[PDB]
């Protein structure tokens, strides 16, 4: 769906979960 | 260990 | 999930519980990919070495859950299965190659704060993100240790491992339809999936469009969280043509 992968309680409100930054930091390219 | 679920879901 | 933590509310709104009707128990994890389709591991439904061969009527799908055992009134939604589709070349005999299955629900599930589908990767997102060292996230209600059980959904972030290291960790023949993830003994941190987490999602958050993609399905390990072993995940993108064929046809 066009809205897939965007969480109502996180991305849709521009709130981050407590560990998603760990994922981003590993994406070194 | 699981709480009963409503009967409608059989 | 071993060495993980409690999920936040709404953290994994695509997480599905496969629930056996009789006896009432956790069968597996799974994920929501649209309002009518759920993705899981084939071995959750069919594994003859363990006398496992479930039919549609044996099972329920519970969506929107957080607590493992509670009936989460006004939050979770329970769906019946219309049809199961197992990959025709699923190799249960040898190594769980192509460990993937789809389930079509009888009726569409209503999305909510707690229920929302995950994206499936295209070739480009897969190429960019499926790299050694890059971390994904695994969720489930399976065992907290190999040899107990969680009150609520568990989450662990784990790095993708270089293919030679995956291969050298096991006597099983690894295929291109699998990848492995987990920390090495020297890395200190740990974590793994375990019994009951099967069929659940390995997800990554794209840094290009800030959406969550399901890259893997919890497939197999050798024990849980053992030093020098890794968890193996079905490579979702590699099997996407089959996924699309099933959804387009049915
Ligand atoms: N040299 C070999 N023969 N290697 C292949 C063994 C595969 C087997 N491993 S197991 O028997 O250890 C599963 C298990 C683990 C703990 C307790 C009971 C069973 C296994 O994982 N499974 C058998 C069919 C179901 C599957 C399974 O249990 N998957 C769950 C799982 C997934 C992941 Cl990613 C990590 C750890 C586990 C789970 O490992
Ligand atoms: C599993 O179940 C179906 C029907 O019960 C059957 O056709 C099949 O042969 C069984 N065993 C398999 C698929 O290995
Ligand atoms: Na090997
Ligand atoms: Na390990």
């Amino acid at each position: 769906e066009a809205d897939c992968g965007l969480r109502p309680l996180f991305e849709k409100k521009s709130l981050e979960d407590k560990t998603e930054r760990e994922l981003l930091e590993s994406y070194i390219d | 260990d699981f709480e009963e679920i409503p009967e409608e879901y059989l | 999930i071993v060495e993980g933590s409690d999920a936040e509310i709404g953290m994994s709104p695509w997480q599905v519980m496969l629930f056996r009707k009789s006896p009432q128990e956790l069968l597996c994890g799974a994920s929501l990919i649209s309002d009518r389709w759920v993705l899981t591991a084939a071995h959750c439904l069919l594994y003859p070495p363990w006398d496992k061969n479930f039919t549609e009527n044996d099972l329920l799908v519970r969506i929107g859950k957080h607590s493992r055992t509670r009936y989460e009134r006004n939050i979770e939604k329970i769906s019946m299965l219309e049809k199961i589709y197992i990959h025709p070349r699923y190799n249960w005999r040898e190594n769980l190659d192509r460990d993937i299955a789809l389930m079509k629900l009888k009726k569409p599930v209503a999305f909510s704060d707690y229920i929302h589908p995950v994206c499936l990767p295209d070739r480009e997102t897969a190429a960019s993100l499926l790299q050694a060292g890059y971390k994904g996230r695994v969720t489930g209600w399976g065992n907290l240790k190999e040899t107990g059980q969680p009150s609520v959904l568990q989450v662990v972030n784990l790095p993708i491992v270089e293919r030679p290291v995956c291969k050298d960790s096991t006597r099983i023949r690894i295929t291109d339809n699998m990848f492995c993830a987990g920390y090495k003994p020297d890395e200190g941190k740990r974590g793994d999936a375990c019994e009951g987490d099967s069929g659940g999602p390995f997800v990554m958050k794209s840094p290009f469009n800030n959406r969550w993609y399901q890259m893997g399905i919890v497939s197999w390990g050798e024990g849980c969280d053992r030093d020098g072993k890794y968890g193996f995940y079905t490579h979702v993108f590699r099997l996407k043509k089959w996924i699309q064929k099933v959804i387009d046809q049915f």
